């Protein structure tokens, strides 16, 4: 073997002054830049559905195209976060390899040049350090489930979608076939700000089903054969249904747009 | 002995800190 | 106003793709920046001792 | 503010706890150290 020469060691153990650059050794949050990006996509999601004529097919194709990209901005995200977290493990076992190695002196110095003496390397390590990989996608985001069912909505507003509650499963959500009311059981009123019971699926205005509510803390699920006991904490936004309930009133506002026209034109 | 005293001395003290600037960042958290 | 929305929509999806591309150039870079990174940090440590 | 101070907080709590166990395990060093020449003060006072 070509002994070390070169009195740099092919590998040393954490000097204490490094000690502290190796803290300020990590991986930058990127959380924050992905925050960003998922509200910028509740966002075009809001105003996709605002924007989109009802009467014009043809969303499928960008609702795909921006799922994609979401499960690639997530699969990113998850990358960073599995590579910090890779960052940390490595960190922690370089630490305890190295202080489990002799530190150095000029003896040492002379072992660790010439190979007698070998302490865990981060560059080395850095590259033996597991590859960042999906860690936890961040697919539970209103978002994605948006971007996974409005190409099909898009085909039909109203139907009925009762997977739509768990994000947490990356499993492809399977759509079971329904129909979603575009009236509140309640009021007998289209969804304004509809919000959505986590334990039947069952949606109604927010006004309606505070109105079901009030009064009590808790009672049964307004909708007809429904026994689930909610309350309004037990209701939250429902995307989907804003998404339905404008999608509809928008297509009725272009049809009673083009009508009130013609029904001026008969006086 | 009085290194270790300082740096726990330092430690308590920034760990204080820390937390409150947390707290005080959490409060400071928050056309058409 | 139907045909400018779809029209916008795909302006949607392709500056989502664009954002996609650039968040993988984000990540990656990201870990490129702290790899040499922690290379200087070893060259450090390595000059300290 | 926040990316600020936490970074702080980490970077001081590191470098203080980094010192604390270096120089806790110097004094144990140097514990022994003192055991030992006390060991050699007692066996030069036995010859005296
Ligand atoms: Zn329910």
């Amino acid at each position: 073997g070509a002994l070390n020469d070169n009195p740099i060691p092919k590998s040393v153990p954490l000097h204490p002054k490094s000690g502290k650059y190796f803290h300020n050794l990590h991986a930058r949050d990127l959380s924050n830049i992905y925050q960003q990006c998922y509200k910028q996509i509740d966002e075009t999601i809001n105003q996709l559905v605002d924007s989109t004529s009802p009467s014009t097919i043809g969303i499928e194709e960008q609702v795909a195209d921006i799922t994609s990209t979401y499960k690639l901005l997530s699969t990113y995200e998850s990358e960073s976060n599995s590579f910090d977290e890779h960052i940390k493990d490595l960190k922690k076992n370089f630490k305890q390899s190295s202080d489990a190695c002799p530190q150095i002196d000029l003896s040492t110095w002379d072992k660790y040049r010439t190979g007698e003496l070998t302490a865990p390397k981060l560059s080395e390590l850095y590259l033996n350090m597991p590859t960042p990989e999906p860690a936890t996608m961040v697919n539970n985001t209103d978002t994605l489930k948006i971007l996974k069912v409005l190409p099909y909505i898009w085909n039909d507003p109203t139907c009925v979608i009762p997977d739509l509650q768990n994000p947490a499963d990356e499993d492809d959500l399977q759509i079971e076939g329904g129909k979603i009311e575009l009236t509140c059981p309640i009021t007998c009123k289209p969804y304004e700000a509809p919000l959505i019971s986590r334990k039947c699926n069952h949606v109604f205005d927010r006004d309606g089903i505070q109105n079901y509510l009030q009064g009590y803390t808790t009672r049964d699920c307004p909708q007809a054969a429904c026994s689930q006991v909610v309350s309004m904490r037990d209701f939250v936004r429902d995307p989907i249904m804003e998404l339905r309930c404008k999608i509809a009133k928008m297509k009725e506002s272009q049809e009673q747009d083009k009508r009130s026209s013609q029904a001026i034109d008969v006086l | 002995t009085e290194k270790i005293r300082n740096r726990q001395e330092k430690i308590e003290r920034y760990t204080s800190d820390g937390t409150t600037i947390e707290a005080q960042i959490d409060a400071k958290v928050i056309r058409d | 106003i139907d045909d400018q929305i779809q029209q916008l929509l795909l302006k949607q999806r392709h500056l989502l793709s664009k954002m996609a591309s650039s968040m993988k150039s984000l990540k990656n870079c990201q870990k490129e920046l702290i790899s040499t990174q922690i290379l200087q940090f070893e060259a450090q440590n390595m000059d300290v001792s | 503010q926040l990316k600020e101070d936490i970074n702080s907080r980490q970077s001081k709590i590191q470098k203080y706890k980094d010192d604390t166990i270096y120089y806790e395990d110097k004094k144990k060093v140097y514990l022994e150290n003192i055991k030992k020449i006390e060991v050699n003060v007692a066996a030069l006072k036995e010859g005296i």
